């Protein structure tokens, strides 16, 4: 793997709060988008050079939100941009058939219906239904096609910051700075599970030791974004805390479909608290498999993801214990979002200080993959 | 300007030529020579002028082609630490070269600072004893950072507290794999996943 | 006999001696020993400045003279630390209290091209006009030119040179060659045929080798020791000889025979002569009489000045490019004399006196052998490289405390 990261400003040195590759693409070139606090959505066209170094292409500036732009996000077929910030308004953009753009985007659906900022936005595999996440302690559910309204969760006591949709389509998470996972039932529209407090072992003297998993205010990331993986079997849910001894471990949890109220494991982050999950979209055949009970779950296949916390990336696979893949120490300030391309030959981070990198993978580097991309079992 | 049968003189990419005249050009002069060349009159003595006039220098050949010198500065320097305090670099004078082909000491790249009245110019084999010790000399043998904009940039936030990063990248670990170093497997076993039943 | 041994003991101590006081009188020494003696060195005027480095790359035309091997006309490169360079304060020895250390840092001398040449290289000058184009002076009768643009990098792998040129005027061997450095192509030569020849290679076809003499000035009446063109006029040159004679010739002058000028300039053999770059009218000629006289043109019958602080017979004399009051003069007594003219017939304390005339201004005694022949640095001043006869190279520089005080 190679590590790029880009000593040119992209928003005016203003932070960099979100990152999202044009999933729609099947070539080897990407589209990207950038939201900042310039209150600019900056469209780019990423490419490897000859080398292998990823170069990026200016493309478009989106210039229609008032206020810093949070989240960025595209529909799984690449054909609409979703764009939420602090104006409480979710933009959905397309490209249409303004000097400095070399291609234009202009809004088609001006979803309203939050109250305060709007920091993390989840699509369907449909793409007729969109959720998101906002400061005024609401997730609304939007119907895309119609472009309005549908539902609202506000069990939430404090900010949301992060929400995730079922790749199954039967299931959205939110984590919310209330220390607590929620996972509401599609078709029931109400809260099906809650997953705040943890029960530590046995306690000493034996006590009933229960600690909350997640972090507290003194998290420095806006964001707490989770993700299931794409074919839903697991939910990584960052921001989580574990109490090995007397002190606290910052970690990132991984729950299972079977039983959502208690993870399977964690993966221990030990410095900076994780902040961002995001899973590559390519199935790999499974590594020559030394033989153990390793596996956070037992496919035919295996799906590489990656963890942001504040300072570090770490680059996990399905199969093995340890990550294969390490990064830190490339930016200044927080990490706020990162993004796999369509085909995985990259791995876009953002962060706060103002400046972007790439990780990128040369040919089958993360594994090879699928011949076909296994069939999910939606519920619906 | 080719020669019969040669073709000019290819001027490379970084070359200099030595000028071919160290004087203007004066039409008449060759023709006013010509009369001083016949008349032989012992009126002109030019070493009179000499002394009553400053000598006709010129200076080391630079560069004049045009567009040839234009360069870029990304980098402004930043220097902490005390140092050692080491004196001036100005008053210790330009730095002499010094090697020698039978020599299997390395060449001497140095500065000099010793003061003799003895060894002069015009007695290069005047002896000064006492001071040199005449000798086979050859017997055997804090911080300046440079930072970029956005480093600078940072610095300018921090303070002098700032340090530039140090990326830290580990390459593709497996669980199959052989050779692969061993320290950068303990490194990634640092984050290697707990699970709970 | 004793003679041999006594000379080598002397000879040697005095170079111990001189080198361990060569850091009080010179800013760069470079001593390098060649393949085989060099009869002639030259610098080219090329100076190649690579950017991003603390260097430049100067380059050197010299001889061979192997006595019973193959020749080669050599062109040569020599590394040479920049002005803005040599001042740094990379390291401080606080023992001996300088900013210096041997450190990795060293003059970089190698060879470049190599071409087979017959015979011994009694004098390589190259074309100004044409820094390619290269003559040379062989033991025959014949004056060989070079395109070293057209000959392999490395010799031949036997047999003797290809010349791009052959000029047959002369009927034996012979040491001085120059160019003119007004009309492109007109070279001049002396041999010891008591003649002086000039070829016009201006109009020589693509396909010519052999080129006749255009013109032969028989003047002289013993072995012509030197010749040379006059920098601004394309009429006039001087010429020095044994007849302890200079004539000052005009090509226009219809007399092959009889020169424009004639000048009983010296008691013995005259042997070099170079023209001031500054003044139309001064010269200066070295002689067998350990002595170099200064001569104006607007006056002959009076000799202008008699520098006297050499010690044996003088065989080159070459005026410094970056001042007209610095001359230099070497030759068989190991010594390369330095002089201002701005000091002639200045007062003198007593003891300053005994090291010689107040022009008198360097002396270099850095060579073990008599000095073949040197060569000021057109790009560099005060830079000078002298070959001698023990195939010895030195590319040296006195100290700036000499000079500019």
């Amino acid at each position: 793997m190679k590590v790029i990261t880009c000593e040119i400003a992209w928003h005016n040195k203003e932070p960099v709060y979100s990152l999202d590759f044009q999933h729609g693409t099947a070539g080897r070139i990407h589209r990207l988008a950038s939201a900042g606090v310039d209150t600019n959505v900056r469209i780019w066209k990423v490419e490897k050079g000859p080398d292998g170094k990823a170069i990026v292409e200016f493309l478009s500036n989106l210039a229609r939100h008032t206020k810093a732009v949070n989240v960025v996000r595209f529909s799984p077929t690449g054909e609409i941009l979703a764009s939420g910030g602090d104006d409480a308004v979710i933009l959905l953009w397309k490209v249409n058939d303004a000097q400095l753009n070399k291609e234009n985007w202009t809004v088609v659906k001006t979803l309203r219906g939050h109250l305060e900022d709007v920091y993390d936005i989840c699509w369907a595999t449909d793409g007729n239904l969109m959720a998101s996440a906002s400061v005024d302690n609401t997730a609304i559910i939007w119907d895309v096609s119609k472009g309005q309204k549908i539902s609202i969760f506000n069990e939430h006591k404090s900010y949301v910051q992060g929400v995730t949709w079922d790749p199954l389509g039967q299931y959205v998470a939110t984590l919310s700075c209330d220390r607590v996972l929620r996972v509401y039932s599609i078709q029931k529209k109400r809260v099906a599970f809650n997953v705040s407090k943890m029960l530590s072992g046995i306690g000493a003297e034996g006590e009933a030791r229960s600690y909350r998993m997640f972090h507290d205010d003194s998290m420095k990331s806006f964001f707490r974004r989770l993700s299931f993986t794409p074919d839903g079997s697991l939910l990584l849910t960052p921001a989580g805390c574990v109490e090995s001894g007397e002190n606290v471990m910052n970690t990132t949890y991984v729950f299972s479909r079977k039983n959502l109220k208690r993870p399977i494991a964690h993966l221990p982050c030990p410095g900076k608290a994780t902040l961002a999950v995001r899973c590559c979209p390519v199935y790999f055949e499974l590594r020559p498999v030394v033989e153990t009970g390793v596996e956070l779950m037992s496919l035919p296949y295996r799906l590489v993801f990656a963890v942001a916390s504040e300072d570090s990336v770490l680059l996990y696979d399905t199969q093995q214990s340890f990550p294969f893949g390490y990064v830190s120490n490339i930016h200044y300030h927080t990490l706020s979002d990162i993004s796999w391309s369509s085909d995985g030959a990259f791995l876009a981070i953002s962060s706060t200080d103002g400046y972007c990198s790439f990780v990128t993978f040369e040919k089958d580097e993360l594994g090879i993959p699928l011949k076909e991309k296994p069939v999910l079992n939606m519920r619906t | 300007g080719s020669c019969g049968k040669f073709a000019p003189f290819e001027i490379k990419e970084h070359m200099v030529l030595a000028p071919r005249r160290r004087t203007a050009f004066h039409p008449d002069l060759c023709s006013q020579l010509d009369q001083l060349l016949q008349q032989q009159s012992g009126e002109f003595s030019f070493l009179k002028d000499l002394k009553g006039r400053q000598p006709l220098r010129s200076g080391p050949t630079h560069v004049s082609t045009r567009n040839a010198d234009i360069f870029n500065s990304d980098v402004v320097i930043v220097e902490r630490g005390k140092g050692d305090g080491v004196p001036e670099r100005r008053k210790f004078g330009r730095m002499k070269l010094l090697q020698f082909c039978e020599n299997h000491r390395p060449a001497y790249w140095g500065t000099w600072n010793k003061k003799t009245a003895l060894i002069r110019a015009r007695d290069p084999w005047a002896q000064d004893t006492k001071l040199l010790d005449y000798e086979v000399d050859s017997d055997e043998e804090k911080v300046r950072q440079k930072l970029k904009a956005k480093e600078w940039d940072e610095f300018l936030a921090k303070g002098k507290r700032f340090r530039v990063l140090q990326p830290v990248k580990i390459g593709c670990v497996w669980a199959a794999d052989r050779d692969c170093a061993g320290d950068d497997l303990k490194v990634l076993q640092q984050f290697a996943a707990c699970f709970l039943e | 006999a004793f003679d041999d041994a006594v000379e080598e003991r002397v000879i040697n101590e005095e170079y111990k001696i001189w080198k361990k006081n060569t850091p009080f009188l010179y800013d760069l020494v470079m001593t390098h020993a060649l393949e085989w003696p060099s009869l002639t060195a030259q610098w080219l005027p090329d100076v190649t400045r690579p950017e991003g480095k603390d260097f430049s790359i100067h380059r050197l035309v010299l001889g061979t003279h192997t006595s019973d091997e193959q020749n080669h006309l050599v062109i040569a490169s020599v590394q040479l630390p920049n002005d803005d360079a040599q001042f740094d304060a990379s390291h401080y020895d606080s023992e001996k209290g300088e900013f210096g250390g041997f450190g990795s840092v060293s003059g970089k001398i190698e060879i470049e091209i190599k071409i087979n040449h017959e015979g011994e290289v009694n004098r390589a000058r190259y074309m100004p006009q044409n820094p390619c184009i290269i003559a040379t002076k062989t033991p025959s009768s014949d004056v060989l030119v070079f395109d070293y643009t057209k000959h392999p990098s490395k010799p031949d792998p036997s047999g003797e040179c290809n010349p791009d040129l052959r000029l047959r005027g002369h009927q034996k061997e012979g040491y001085g060659l120059s160019w003119n450095p007004n009309l492109s192509g007109h070279l001049l030569s002396a041999s010891d045929d008591h003649t002086i020849c000039l070829w016009d290679i201006s109009a020589v076809p693509k396909e010519g080798k052999v080129v006749d003499a255009k013109t032969i000035f028989t003047g002289h009446t013993a072995v012509v020791e030197d010749v040379s063109w006059h920098l601004l006029h394309e009429s006039l040159f001087g010429s020095v000889a044994d007849d302890q004679k200079l004539m000052i010739w005009d090509t226009r002058s219809n007399n092959t025979s009889k020169p424009s000028h004639s000048v009983d300039a010296h008691t013995a053999e005259v042997n070099c002569l170079s023209f001031n770059p500054y003044s139309e009218f001064i010269l200066a000629t070295g002689s067998a009489d350990k002595t170099v006289a200064l001569w104006d043109l607007r006056n002959l019958k009076l000799k202008l000045h008699s520098f006297e602080s050499h010690k044996d017979e003088i065989f080159q004399v070459q005026w410094s490019p970056h001042n007209e009051t610095i001359l230099a003069s070497s030759g068989t007594d190991r010594r390369l004399n330095v002089w201002d003219l701005s000091k002639i017939g200045e007062e003198q304390s007593p003891e300053d006196a005994e090291d010689g005339p107040p022009e008198l201004l360097f002396i270099h005694g850095g060579h073990t052998a008599k000095i073949s022949d040197f060569s000021w640095n057109p790009n560099e001043p005060w830079v000078i490289c002298s070959v001698s006869e023990d195939n010895i190279m030195q590319v040296w520089q006195m100290a700036e405390n000499i000079y500019n005080d």
